[PDB]
């Protein structure tokens, strides 16, 4: 359903953002 | 963050109560134990006035008033949907008004001024204390303090006002309300003195106390000075709290008449020309 | 602060503003994730008013 | 993170903390009262019992 | 951003931003209680306990 | 959401539209006063008592700081505020005081005797080391020894000589002179003596009428030993914008320093 | 100049070990009460809701957690 | 954390939580009073007087 | 626009833009919630739930 | 600054204060508890529920 | 009149200023779809008012 | 406890206790006068007078 | 005109110019609020819809 | 009564003067044609309320 | 008027023009608002849709 | 029922909080 | 804490003090006698209202 799609989505927004896993990212 | 001289006046001491714990700065803001308490009081207040925005689903800063009890509550603690959130805020504001008062006088034991600053608060906030407390003392209850409302407080003070018919023609309104004009008046032409001493006409030199003392000398033959002017507005406002003071505790307390019917009863049988 | 902020600095306020920012980022997520698996958020066309779906007995704060 | 308290004064941020501790606190029990389900001073029945 | 504390007070920024999130958290949860589908305090029912459809929410339904 | 000729449409009216303008014009006049207080400590500099450098952008220019105002005084001097003389002081200003804590907004503490540190309520500000003079090239701040023509009124008790005690009660020492200011016709100094000679601001002087019907000056900032220690004048005839400023500072150092306790609160 | 208390990086270290382990002792406490509090009440509402109104017989008073006393 | 104390003031913290629990124990007195059940100055019956079942908590009690 | 930070404070900017966003983020979810159509707090149905025809935007469209 | 025994005897006066007014407090909520539970159960403690119709309520 | 930053420092914080704008700027334009897609901001000319196009039973606000 | 004055000034921690407890047996005799059980003053009966047995405090009495 | 920055200072003019156009996009979509036709929020038919011919702005239409 | 800016530093806030008046004025031309071409901003003769137009059972707010 | 420059203060006449106008852009706006012929936010109709002759402005017409 | 439960729980708490076994346990 | 006063002229002063309030005493002393036997103060048992003396047509301001 659409509110599964906006939970799954928000939930991997979380993971991908996490810092552990957005600080990869990371360019300096 | 911080003022091109403010470093040399940052010291540690002058606190009434908080010791060297609470005896620092954030920001621009000096904290002290009565910065925290002030904080506190002022936030839950604030939030206690959300939870009634949210209870009478008013989330509007006029349309939302927290208003004290019924008149037949008396002084009972209110239900939170009955009043119960007035009284709480009332305390919160009340703790809040203290502690700010008491945060000032921090400051100024600190910078090593007088203490006028939180005494001028503290008058107003003895017109807030005796207003939400002397007045309900004198009446019997929590609901004849006003309520918190942007608007809806000056909707009290209106019905308050014609409570007594015109209150306009209140000794204390007439009093008071001179008072406030004259402070304004007072604020005004201060305020003008001091930036036309200071500032003249382009290509003019700053005048001096000698200019102004002149100045009102000719204008209106009497110049109260520099000490004399900050003297009288202290006066001039304070006095104005005062007389809040006496007709928010009078009105209903000692006339429940018009005041019309006041000025009725007294001034126009002074024997000298009741006659 | 009779210099600024270096490099090192700068960067090590950065690591610290990142991982606040983005534990709260994640965080706020997963706290809105379970706030939209519990009751979506958004309205679908039908709306979720109580008023448009629950008999007339629910009463409904409109 | 722990770099954080070369910014802020720990003491300061733990005034800051415990201030915002008590007046959620607060609040939060005040609301509760101000429920219907969750003010144990009202006492009022939940919904599970269909009182 | 890692250049931003060079320039912007990273005490000032950390500090206003918690409280801005502060009021806005204040904010949000008060912006649930009043609406009656997510003030979890009264605990409301869900249009979706009277639907056996799922409402959707890009869904193009019709009445 | 009607229309309401002449006055509008909806909530589109001019009540609105001169409450929306006249917001307009305060929130101009609210910056134009912030502006108007930035000229004096701005541009504001961050705590040197930091772990971190200065970031390269202060704050305190969101209302922006306006450039520095141009005063023309009566000695011909166009001086500009903010004066780059009290910045420049305020930046070497001797601290004899070490933060508490290795933070921004800590409090300083001095590190010896807080009275001769000049600091916190002691500090004063940079000013002219010229006496100022009234617009006649008078000297404005005189002592009445100088100033025959000034006399306290007769209603007013004449403290030449009167004793001046210290906050424990102690004798300070005897008003020598009265310092006046010839625009103000308020008494500003009182000279004091002591057994050399100090001033005491008169603001820090309590003129008491003891029971005795001996008028005294009661000085509650200082004690009577901490007199010996109040800046001096440079000329024993006239004071200095600068001196002034020294020796109010000192007395107001004094509120906080004089005593141990009176830096401490009720309940630490 | 010098701060009269100096406050290390190791001196740093050790107050936020300190201080997160008690915010997750606190928040450990906060939330066995909260799971107190959940199997005495739950807060979440589940979809048919838990308002007394909806449940209660008629005889059993519900007050509404809007008032209306500011009908706006 | 016995060395908190060598940090934070504990004199000023004793100071504090001493002012903040005379009006903790004010307000949650205060509570107490505003409740029927609990306002020992009115002295209310209890529900439990007129109740043959023991309401528990957590019971799990049904209608 | 690199250059415009030699004539305007980008801390100025910045934390102006920030404030003023702020401001204008809750004004603007003040305004949807104000609308019928937009107030997810409310959830009140959408209009095509009820007409069988796409509404447009720009369709052009006739009673 | 504190000493290491200054700090000692601040520390067994906070734990005595503390535990003494943790330990008073506990018995005084576990006395105002036995005498009337805070919480309500599912069915609720309010009087016009259980109470016969002519019991009083406050609420 | 100039704020005394340099080159670098201003291409620094060009650099930041346009990640920031530009960033919310898509993060919002994702938002503005979104919300668009959910319910379209701007009325055909038929409208969108509920009273328009739903039953009398819908209750409309309006 | 005897070093809590080592450390906190006794002669403000008394005054304030004093002053705090003069405020307290106000607010405490004004909370007995507000109680219709308790105001001697106004000296109403006792329930326990027209009670047959004995209301117990912690006793689980039934109606 | 470019010579317009040395007399008249850039950082003011730019500044204020978007000080003023965020009052003017507050003033502009509060007009259209107030406006039946191009309230959005509440989405009000285009007379458009029912109209046959289109009215025009400049075109000379009669009754 | 002058900046003190060089010709220089006037072209280059010229230049950037001129890239964001023309940025806006494009963009916003752009959403005002977006716009008119949802609803002409300016009615006819015959106007543009529903009143006139719409039937009697079309709610206008007026 | 270009050695007003010499006499008159450039930024301020044009800075007080430019407030001005902005001033007089809305109460100009506003006038054809809270006029029903000019009106676009209401949208009546003109006078002239129902009248078969030009009114004229000069015209010297009679009823 | 589990009123007697929080009550003992209070009760046990209170004991072993109290100083002359807080400190036992230090 | 001292008036200064010398011994002899606070015996003056005193002088002087007595001899006011005693023949303030005495005067008032007099003049209270005097007003007691035109009408003593104090009411005795039956009191002295005129209403419960007086006949009914003796009007009382009680
Ligand atoms: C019912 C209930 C509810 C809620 C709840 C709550 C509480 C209680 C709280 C909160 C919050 C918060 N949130 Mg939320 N919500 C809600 C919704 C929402 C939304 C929408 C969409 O709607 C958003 C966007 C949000 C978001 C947020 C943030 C901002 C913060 C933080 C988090 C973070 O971190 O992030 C993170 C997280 C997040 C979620 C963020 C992100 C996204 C992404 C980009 C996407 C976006 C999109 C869009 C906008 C479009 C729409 C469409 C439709 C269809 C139309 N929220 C609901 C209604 N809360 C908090 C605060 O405030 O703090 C300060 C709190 O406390
Ligand atoms: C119908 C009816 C009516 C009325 C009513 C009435 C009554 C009942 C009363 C009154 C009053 C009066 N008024 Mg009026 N009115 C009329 C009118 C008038 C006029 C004309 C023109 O016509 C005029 C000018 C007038 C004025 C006046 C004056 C004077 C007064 C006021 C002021 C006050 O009070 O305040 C006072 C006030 C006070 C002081 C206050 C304080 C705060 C506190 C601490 C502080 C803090 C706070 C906070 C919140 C914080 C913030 C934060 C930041 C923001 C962050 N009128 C009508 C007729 N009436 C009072 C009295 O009496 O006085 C004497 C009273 O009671
Ligand atoms: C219902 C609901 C709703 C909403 C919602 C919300 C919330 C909640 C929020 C928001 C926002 C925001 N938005 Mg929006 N919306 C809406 C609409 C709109 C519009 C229209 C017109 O429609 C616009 C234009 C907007 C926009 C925006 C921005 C400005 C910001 C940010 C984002 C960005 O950055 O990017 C983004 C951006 C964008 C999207 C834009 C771009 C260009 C474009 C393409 C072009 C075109 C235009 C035009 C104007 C024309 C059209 C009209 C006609 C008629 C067709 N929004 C609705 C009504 N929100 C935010 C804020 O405010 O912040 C502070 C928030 O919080
Ligand atoms: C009707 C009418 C009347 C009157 C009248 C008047 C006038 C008009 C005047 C006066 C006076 C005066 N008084 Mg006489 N009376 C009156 C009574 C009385 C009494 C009572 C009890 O009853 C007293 C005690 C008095 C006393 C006095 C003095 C305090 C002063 C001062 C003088 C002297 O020194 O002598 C002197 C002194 C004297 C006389 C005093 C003596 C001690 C004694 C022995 C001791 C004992 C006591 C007691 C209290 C007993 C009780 C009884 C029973 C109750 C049974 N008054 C009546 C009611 N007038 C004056 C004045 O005040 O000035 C300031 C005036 O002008
Ligand atoms: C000689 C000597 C001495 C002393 C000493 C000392 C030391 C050393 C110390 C102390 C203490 C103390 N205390 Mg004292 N004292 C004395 C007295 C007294 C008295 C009388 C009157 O007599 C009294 C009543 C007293 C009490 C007290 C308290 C306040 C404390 C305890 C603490 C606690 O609480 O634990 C325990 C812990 C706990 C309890 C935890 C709690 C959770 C939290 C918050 C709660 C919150 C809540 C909320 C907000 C919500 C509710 C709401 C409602 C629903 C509405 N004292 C003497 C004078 N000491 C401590 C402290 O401060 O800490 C730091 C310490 O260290
Ligand atoms: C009715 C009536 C009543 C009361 C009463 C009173 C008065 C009058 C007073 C008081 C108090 C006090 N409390 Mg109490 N209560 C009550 C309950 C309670 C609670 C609940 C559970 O709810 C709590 C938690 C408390 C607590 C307390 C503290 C904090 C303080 C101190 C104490 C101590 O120290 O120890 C003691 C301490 C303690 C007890 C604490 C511990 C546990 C742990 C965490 C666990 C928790 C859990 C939870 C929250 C969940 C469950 C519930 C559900 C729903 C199932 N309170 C009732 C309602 N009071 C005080 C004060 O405020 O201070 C100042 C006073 O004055
Ligand atoms: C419904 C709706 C609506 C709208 C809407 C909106 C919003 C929401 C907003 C806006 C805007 C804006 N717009 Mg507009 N509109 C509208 C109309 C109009 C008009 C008319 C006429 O009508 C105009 C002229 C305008 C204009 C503009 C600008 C000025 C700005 C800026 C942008 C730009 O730049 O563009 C760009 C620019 C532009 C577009 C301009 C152009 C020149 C041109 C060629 C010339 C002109 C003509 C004329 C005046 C004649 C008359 C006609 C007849 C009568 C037939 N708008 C509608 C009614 N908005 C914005 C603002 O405010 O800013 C801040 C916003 O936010
Ligand atoms: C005769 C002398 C006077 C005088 C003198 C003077 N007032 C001072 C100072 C001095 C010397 C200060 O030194 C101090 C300061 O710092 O700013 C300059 C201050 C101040 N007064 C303020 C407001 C002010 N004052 C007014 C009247 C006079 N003020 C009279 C005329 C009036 C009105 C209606 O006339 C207003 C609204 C603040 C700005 C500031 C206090 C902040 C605070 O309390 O912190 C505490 C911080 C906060 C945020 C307080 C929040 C507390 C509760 C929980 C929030 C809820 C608020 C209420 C329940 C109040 C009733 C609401 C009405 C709608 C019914
Ligand atoms: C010397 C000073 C000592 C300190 C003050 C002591 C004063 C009160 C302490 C009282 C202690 C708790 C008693 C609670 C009793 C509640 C039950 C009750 O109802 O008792 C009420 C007691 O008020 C009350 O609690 C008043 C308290 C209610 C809280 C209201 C909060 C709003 C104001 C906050 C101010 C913060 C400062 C009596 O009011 P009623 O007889 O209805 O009035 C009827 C009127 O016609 C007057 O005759
Ligand atoms: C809103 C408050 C008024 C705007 C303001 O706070 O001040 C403005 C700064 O804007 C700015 O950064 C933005 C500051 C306010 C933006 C956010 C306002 C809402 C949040 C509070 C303008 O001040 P100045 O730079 O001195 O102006 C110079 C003038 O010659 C031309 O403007």
């Amino acid at each position: 359903g659409d509110a599964g799609i906006v939970v799954a989505v928000l939930v991997i927004l979380a993971i991908l953002g996490w810092p552990n896993i957005s600080s990869t990212l990371r360019r300096w | 963050a911080m003022l091109d001289f403010e470093r040399k006046y940052r010291v540690r001491g002058g606190t009434l109560l908080g010791g060297d714990l609470f005896d620092f700065w954030v920001g621009p803001f000096y904290v002290g134990f009565f910065g925290v308490t002030a904080i506190f009081c002022a936030v839950f207040g604030f939030l206690m006035i959300g939870l009634k925005a949210a209870i009478s689903e008013t989330w509007s800063i006029f349309q939302l008033v927290l208003a004290p009890p019924n008149l037949e509550n008396g002084f009972a603690l209110a239900p939170l949907d009955e009043g119960g959130l007035w009284q709480i805020v009332t305390a919160c504001a009340i703790g809040a008004f203290v502690s700010w008062a008491l945060r000032e006088v921090e400051i100024s034991r600190k910078l090593g001024i007088g203490y006028h600053i939180p005494f001028a608060f503290g008058v107003a906030i003895s017109f807030f204390v005796l207003a939400q407390l002397g007045r309900p003392l004198l009446l019997g209850g929590w609901g004849h303090a006003f309520p918190y409302g942007i608007i809806a407080h000056l909707d009290w003070v209106n019905n308050v006002g014609y409570q007594n018919l015109h209150y306009h023609y209140h000794w204390a309104h007439m009093l008071g309300c001179s008072l406030f004009f004259a402070t304004s008046f007072a604020l005004a032409l201060h305020g003008g003195l001091i930036l036309s001493v200071t500032n003249p006409k382009k290509g003019e030199v700053v005048k001096t106390a000698e200019h102004e003392n002149t100045f009102f000398r000719d204008f209106v033959g009497y110049s109260i000075g520099s000490l004399g002017i900050h003297r009288l507005g202290l006066a001039l406002a304070l006095s104005t709290s005062i007389s809040c003071i006496f007709g928010i505790l009078t009105t209903g307390p000692f006339w429940s008449r018009g005041w019309p019917e006041w000025w009725y009863t007294w001034w126009p049988q002074i024997p000298i020309w009741n006659w | 602060i009779r210099t600024g902020l270096t490099d090192e600095e700068c960067q090590e306020i950065h690591e610290m503003n990142m991982l606040g920012m983005h534990a709260y980022w994640s965080i706020g997520l997963i706290a809105n994730a379970l706030a939209y698996a519990w009751r979506p958020f958004h309205q679908g066309r039908a709306g979720n008013r109580l008023e448009d779906h629950a008999p007339d007995y629910v009463r409904s704060a409109l | 993170m722990w770099r954080i308290w070369k910014v802020f004064d720990p003491r300061r941020i733990l005034i800051a903390t415990a201030l915002w501790l008590i007046i959620i606190s607060l609040t939060i029990h005040v609301i509760l009262m101000t429920t219907e389900r969750f003010n144990w001073l009202q006492g009022a029945p939940a919904a599970e019992y269909y009182s | 951003m890692w250049k931003l504390w060079k320039f912007v007070d990273f005490r000032m920024t950390a500090v206003g931003f918690h409280l801005f999130f502060a009021l806005l958290a204040f904010a949000v949860h008060f912006a649930c209680i009043s609406s009656e589908r997510f003030n979890w305090l009264e605990g409301a029912p869900a249009a979706e306990y009277y639907m056996d459809e799922d409402p959707g929410i890009w869904k193009r339904t019709s009445y | 959401m009607e229309a309401f000729y002449p006055m509008g449409i909806a909530r589109f009216d001019w009540g609105i539209w001169a409450v929306i303008f006249f917001f307009v014009f305060l929130a101009g006049l609210i910056v134009y006063c912030r502006r108007e207080d930035k000229r004096e400590g701005y541009p504001l500099i961050s705590d040197p008592n930091d772990k971190y450098g200065a970031p390269r952008l202060v704050s305190g220019t969101i209302p922006r700081v306006p450039k520095p105002k141009t005063f023309l005084l009566r000695d011909g001097r166009t001086i500009q505020v903010p004066r780059q003389e009290k910045v420049e002081w305020d930046r070497n200003y001797k601290l004899e005081a070490q933060p508490t804590a290795p933070w921004p907004g800590s409090p300083l503490e001095p590190i010896g005797n807080p009275m001769k540190a000049a600091i916190g309520p002691g500090a004063y500000a940079k000013r002219e080391d010229k006496p100022e003079l009234t617009w006649h090239n008078k000297q404005k701040i005189v002592p009445m020894r100088i100033a025959t023509e000034y006399y306290v009124v007769e209603d007013d008790p004449d403290l030449r000589g009167a004793p001046v005690v210290g906050l424990c009660g102690g004798q300070g020492g005897r008003v020598r002179d009265i310092w006046v200011d010839r625009s103000e016709c308020r008494i500003m100094y009182y000279e004091v003596e002591i057994s050399d000679s100090v001033l005491l601001p008169q603001c820090f002087a309590r003129e008491t009428r003891r029971m005795d019907g001996v008028w005294e000056i009661r000085v509650n900032s200082i004690t009577a030993e901490q007199f010996r220690d109040v800046p001096r004048l440079s000329n024993p005839d006239q004071i200095t914008p600068q001196e002034e400023d020294m020796v109010c500072a000192y007395y107001g150092a004094g509120t906080l320093y004089a005593v141990p306790g009176r830096t401490e609160p009720f309940l630490p | 100049i010098r701060p009269l208390r100096d406050f290390t990086d190791e001196e740093a270290q050790e107050f936020h070990q300190a201080a997160v382990q008690s915010f997750f002792l606190y928040v450990a406490v906060a939330f066995v009460a909260h799971l107190l509090v959940w199997a005495w009440r739950p807060f979440w509402p589940p979809e048919q809701g838990y308002r007394l109104e909806d449940f209660a017989p008629e005889e059993i008073r519900t007050d509404s957690f809007y008032s209306d006393f500011l009908p706006t």
